[PDB]
RNA sequence: GUGAACAGCCUCUAGUUGAUAGAAUAAUGUAGAUAAGGGAAGUCGGCAAAAUAGAUCCGUAACUUCGGGAUAAGGAUUGGC
RNA sequence: CGUGGAGGUCAGUGACGAAGCCUAGACCGUAAGGUCGGGUCGAACGGCCUCUAGUGCAGAUCUUGGUGGUAGUAGCAAAUAUUCAAAUGAGAACUUUGAAGACUGAAGUGGGGAAAGGUUCCACGUCAACAGCAGUUGGACGUGGGUUAGUCGAUCCUAAGA
RNA sequence: GAAAUUGUUGAAAGGGAAGGGCAUUUGAUCAGACA
């Protein structure tokens, strides 16, 4: 069931950096999504867009919102045939504020 | 050639070995020691779930202080660890035997490991340093490994001794008196 | 030889008399 | 590639240090045959690599 | 030589080993001794812990500066939804012991009973207790053949009950089964009893009532592995002590060369069995009434659960029992409520006690509205309902 | 830039991002901290820690080799516009 | 009884296997020891009558060399901190590039020199050893390239002195 | 290409040491004379 699909999630990244060190939280928020990725999609491999990593580090170490509106699709994998026939593959939403949002499936269109 | 103590037939058998490997010698023998006996099949699915820490390597001899996990309960052990840089030398070994069995004419669905050897090799020596100017060895425990894989047969050997019979001269007799009386 | 391993001048430890 | 040696050609010949010199990632084939200094004014000149201007210091609080 | 001084013992020597307990339900080591006369009746009920609150009560107590006047205590909240009956067991005396003789079940058991004897429920057939349902597809004589061997035999009968697991806030859905003895008279009439209780259920006023001492016997909250400091209560050491303070200097004498079992060391600390007893019961609740909470004196509609809910719980919606004083173990526990195995005459019991009023404000923080109503009153008209 | 200041703190030019990592957050530690009421009852011993702290104005004893003691002791003020 | 060598002898043994080594295999002697079978091995060795001595080891905190238990244990925790993508490659937490976040805060982790080191400088190729993890990288390994003065110094003068 | 030490295989034993002496059972193994 490969079914190619995208959909647009919002992560609470405020309870999952709960008593966290000040030095590891940006660090950990990168793992996190990763992990938030894996339970949604069931990829192993998860790419993160070098511009949702500045999203993470915009406000220092110990400055990641609380919030994050996330889009992940989950494609198809290439370049001699690693161990998974899919990956997930997530990109940042620019809103203004992701506080009220649920998810939305995007169709490929 | 010169291999360890082998009670296999060599026609339907391949070897591989390895020396000088830079493995330590302790996570070697725990990997061989887990491994041997095992079926061919079964020994290269087994050797990938330990990268991945599914399954777990049990150590046994060479245990001490090492700490427990719930992984072992498969062995009925409570002490085992994943070590890597020991699997991916002993299955680099499991590739190159079962290489040799077609090139013999080995049918692969039957390959089982029935002899692997694991013994120290000559060490690497380095130092470190220590307090009030002092300098102490720093040694690596390099290993040779060796294995054999050898085709699975059944119903070998009947026929045992013939067991010759000693009898007396009473006891001949008695012998005699119970076939003229009844069976 | 270094700071450590003291033993014999001492304010109140061994080599006293 | 190792590029590690064009970044040190390029600071002196464009005339600032390491941190302000910038190359073309999506252009790294090209960069690493130019081995000498005549070859780095030529990527300067086609845009391959920029100055990378300054970073801002107001002094409007001041 | 003598110590310097002479100083009392650190801790209680009867409570050792403080290992971690073998199971998360405390067992029940004594019941109360057998009653001819009495009536066939439990002697104790399993609960859940939910919390704690506050009453205002008077005080009837002749010789006390505080008679005729107002107190406050700190009571807990337990939820007991009714258990069920699932069977009933026999105990004979033997020179060794009390030995059990025959288990007889009831014909129909409940998902939740079944739940018990599955580790892997998800992945299983569900096939437990049924070639055991058989034995009542005949008339009835193999289940009749067990009972009788329980009143000739078996001086000891001891019922099975389990509780309402998904009667309660709890996502743990699982039953808790636990043996009762049955205290009464005539031993056939103990498994007449249970017999007709077969999946029925009781309640917990037919077992408790008002201004009862009862027993209270739970599994302590854990704290994992605990220093010397706070496992035992020892002395700290001054500032200047190398190699760390909070630690015992002295563990032994050179003779004898041991380490004594009566010197305090470093362990685990709680989840271990404890048994409070001489409990008064200040409500006994019910779970199918509305206003739980109110009082003759307040008269306001309220039930017990406190605002936003007990903490860490949830809301109180079967019959409870509040207990005054507190109760070993945390909330969302289970606990085996029993009834004293003495008659206390000591004036502490005997009085009846008559509430004023109970506390519901919010604990999860500095409550000030009992009621929803109270806090719109007080606060007028919002941005967020006008 | 702040300020008396080559003090501490932040930034530009320039230079690094090199010190084995990962996962959890028991005891005991090392380093940093906070504590109601009492205020040295602790201890060989105020050890350690705490309090005081810049500037401006007021005020300043015994004693003295008349130079000092003296920032004596003891009080008040401090932002923004 | 045994060891190294010497005189005499057994016209002694031996590449059809001397010496040595291994052998819960066998025999003889109270014992020190001697003999045989089997395996391994490859070129010299023994019995006896005498001579001779650097002639017999469990110890000396013995000497030299080698190897264990401890033990995959102690430990690899100062100097605020790294993250994402791409490229290369058999292989990337560590290489290179881009982006982001930070630090040294100008008595600096900046730019130059003296003493000292001596090719560590630069390029290409390599990853057995070294870089107490790793490594495609390196002050590593292998092969080559590089230091241009009438004005900068030495050279000259004298000081304490020699 | 010995010993210390180590791996594999085979045999045997093991309730807070192991090793030893006398005697026998059990298992393995060996010899003699067959005159």
């Amino acid at each position: 069931l490969k079914d190619v699909v995208t959909r647009e999630y919002t992560i609470n990244l405020h309870k999952r950096l709960h008593g966290v060190s000040f030095k590891k939280r940006a660090p950990r928020a990168v793992k996190e999504i990763k992990k938030f990725a894996k339970l949604h999609m069931g990829t192993d491999d998860v790419r993160l867009a070098p511009e949702l990593n500045q999203a993470i580090w915009k406000r220092g170490v110990k400055g990641v919102e609380y919030r994050l509106r996330l889009r992940i699709s989950r494609k198809r994998n290439e370049e001699e045939d690693a161990k998974n026939p899919l990956f997930s593959y997530v990109e940042p939403v620019l809103v203004a504020s992701a506080k009220g949002l649920q998810t939305v499936v995007v169709e490929e269109d | 050639a010169r291999y360890g103590a082998t009670s296999t037939n060599p026609a339907k058998s391949a070897s591989a070995r390895g020396s000088y490997l830079r493995v330590s010698f302790k996570n070697t023998r725990e990997t061989a020691q887990a491994i041997n006996g095992w079926e061919l099949t079964k020994a290269q699915k087994y050797l990938e779930q330990v990268l991945d820490h599914q399954r777990a390597i049990p150590f046994r001899r060479f245990n001490s202080s090492i700490g427990r996990t719930a992984q072992g309960k498969e062995f009925g052990v409570t002490k085992a660890r994943w070590p890597a840089k020991s699997v991916k030398f002993v299955q680099g070994l499991l590739q190159n035997a079962a290489a040799n069995a077609e090139a013999k004419g080995l049918d692969a669905t039957k390959l089982y490991v029935s002899h692997i050897q694991v013994n120290q090799a000559p060490k690497q020596r380095r130092r470190t340093y220590r307090a009030h100017g002092r300098i102490n060895k720093y040694e690596s425990s390099p290993s040779h490994i060796e294995l054999v894989v050898t085709e699975k047969e059944e119903a070998v050997a009947k026929a045992a001794e013939k067991k010759v019979v000693r009898l007396t001269s009473r006891q001949r007799g008695r012998i005699a008196a119970q076939k003229r009386i009844a069976a | 030889r270094g700071r450590g391993r003291g033993r014999g001048r001492g304010r109140g430890r061994g080599r006293g008399r | 590639a190792n590029l590690r040696t064009q970044k040190r050609l390029a600071a002196s010949v464009v005339g600032v240090g390491k941190r302000k010199v910038w190359l073309d990632p999506n252009e790294t084939s090209e960069i690493a045959q130019a081995n000498s200094r005549n070859a780095i004014r030529k990527l300067v000149k086609n845009g391959t690599i920029v100055k990378k201007a300054v970073t801002v210091h107001s002094k409007s609080r001041t | 030589s003598h110590r310097k001084y002479e100083a009392p013992r650190h801790g209680h020597l009867g409570f050792l080993p403080r290992k971690r307990a073998a199971s998360i339900r405390a067992r029940v080591k004594a019941f109360p001794k057998d009653d001819r006369s009495k009536p066939v009746a439990l002697t104790s009920f399993l609960g859940y812990k939910a919390g704690m609150t506050t009453i205002v009560r008077d005080l009837d107590r002749p010789g006390s500066k505080f008679h005729k006047r107002e107190v406050v205590e700190a009571v807990t909240v337990v939820d007991t939804p009714p258990v069920v009956v699932v069977g009933v067991v026999g105990y004979v005396e033997t020179p060794r012991g009390l030995r059990s003789l025959t288990t007889v079940w009831a014909e129909h058991l409940s998902d939740e009973v079944k739940r018990r004897f599955y580790k892997n429920w998800y992945k299983s057939k569900k096939k437990a207790f049924t070639k055991y349902s058989a034995k009542y597809a005949q008339d009835g004589a193999g289940i009749e053949r067990e009972l009788a061997r329980i009143k000739k035999y078996a001086s000891v009968v001891r019922v099975l009950v389990h509780t309402q697991i998904r009667k309660t806030p709890l996502a743990q859905k699982k039953a808790h089964l636990a043996e009762i003895q049955l205290n009464g008279g005539s031993i056939s009439e103990k498994v007449d009893w249970a017999r007709e209780h077969f999946e029925k259920t009781v309640a917990v006023d037919s077992v408790f009532e008002q201004n009862e001492m009862i027993d209270a016997i739970a599994v302590t909250k854990g704290h994992g592995f605990e220093g010397v400091t706070h496992r035992w209560g020892t002395k700290k050491l001054p500032r200047k002590t190398h190699r760390g303070l909070r630690k015992v200097a002295c563990i032994g004498a050179w003779h004898p060369a041991h380490v004594m079992w009566s010197v305090a060391r470093a362990g685990q600390r709680g989840y271990h069995s404890r048994t409070s007893i001489n409990h008064k019961i200040y409500r006994v609740g019910k779970g199918d009434d509305e206003a739980n909470g109110a009082t003759s004196f307040d008269r306001t509609k309220k039930t017990i659960t406190p605002m936003g809910g007990f903490v860490h719980y949830g809301e109180i919606k079967n019959d409870f029992i509040m207990v005054k004083g507190c109760i070993p173990g945390n909330r969302k526990r289970i606990v085996t409520l029993r009834k004293s195995l003495y008659t206390n005459t000591s004036r502490k019991a005997l009085e009846e006690v008559s509430l004023k009023w109970i506390d519901t404000a919010s604990k999860f923080g500095k409550g000030r509205f009992q009621t929803p109503a109270e806090k719109h009153a007080f606060m007028g008209t919002l941005k967020k309902d006008l």
